[PDB]
């Protein structure tokens, strides 16, 4: 599981991805979640 | 006092649950299924 997290943002980096987030509130109402996710997400999966 | 909830999902079912028990309610009168009976039974257990 690190050796797919390490590879994932090593290629986020790679491909000049940013990523910031701040956070929060797990339930903030709304209820925005970060636009980032979707692009770790997919790193993770590929 | 009245709370309108999706019940499948369970970070609103947890967000109505303690909104009614920062009320100080003498009890909760609700619905569960089958992904958020775990939050009820937790909570309910938890804060008595």
């Amino acid at each position: 599981a690190i050796l797919v997290i390490a590879e994932a943002f090593r290629y986020l980096r790679r491909q000049r991805v940013d990523v910031s987030r701040s956070a929060g509130d797990c339930l903030a109402n709304p209820a925005v979640p970060w636009s980032q996710g979707i692009d770790i997400e997919r790193a993770l999966k590929m | 006092h009245i709370d309108n909830l999706e019940v499948a999902n369970s970070f609103a079912v947890t967000n109505a649950f303690c909104s009614q028990f920062s009320r100080g309610v003498y009890a909760i009168f609700g619905f569960y299924d089958k992904k958020s009976v775990n939050t009820i039974t937790s909570f309910c257990g938890t804060l008595h």
